[PDB]
């Protein structure tokens, strides 16, 4: 509560893993808006 | 990709034997239109030329390159074909 600028509060990314970023995306499509088309499926159709 | 050479009218005869020659090998003729060709700046002067001297001639249209639309912003399309996978 105090202020506490002795210490350091980034201490999360030292217990990130391999997939902890495509996790975190995994969990984002959650919660995102339908993307936008362009009618067609590639460029190449 | 250099223009500069079609921009003249050519007058070139019709290409006619060419042999061995026995003792070397070399490339004998018999023709001596074979290397003549002539310049001119339009089909007309050509003709006219061809005309006086008495040689039956065939003319062919000048082809030039039609003009083209050229979008370097087409190569990121949105929704058309267009759109480039490697640059």
């Amino acid at each position: 509560e105090p202020f506490d600028n002795s210490t350091y509060r980034n201490l999360q990314h030292h217990e990130y893993s391999t997939y902890t970023f495509l996790d975190l995306n995994v969990e984002l499509s959650k919660f995102r808006m339908p993307q936008p088309s362009s009618g067609r499926q590639s460029p190449r159709h | 990709s250099g223009v500069n050479n079609t921009k003249k009218w050519k007058m070139e005869f019709d290409t006619r034997e060419r042999w061995e020659n026995p003792l070397m090998g070399w490339s004998s003729t018999a023709d001596p239109l074979s290397n003549l060709v002539l310049t001119f700046s339009t089909k007309e002067d050509a003709v006219a030329f061809a005309e006086k001297n008495g040689w039956s001639f065939d003319v062919e249209e000048r082809k030039v390159p039609k003009p083209k639309s050229k979008s370097y912003g087409a190569n990121f399309s949105w929704n058309k074909r267009t759109r480039v996978s490697t640059k």
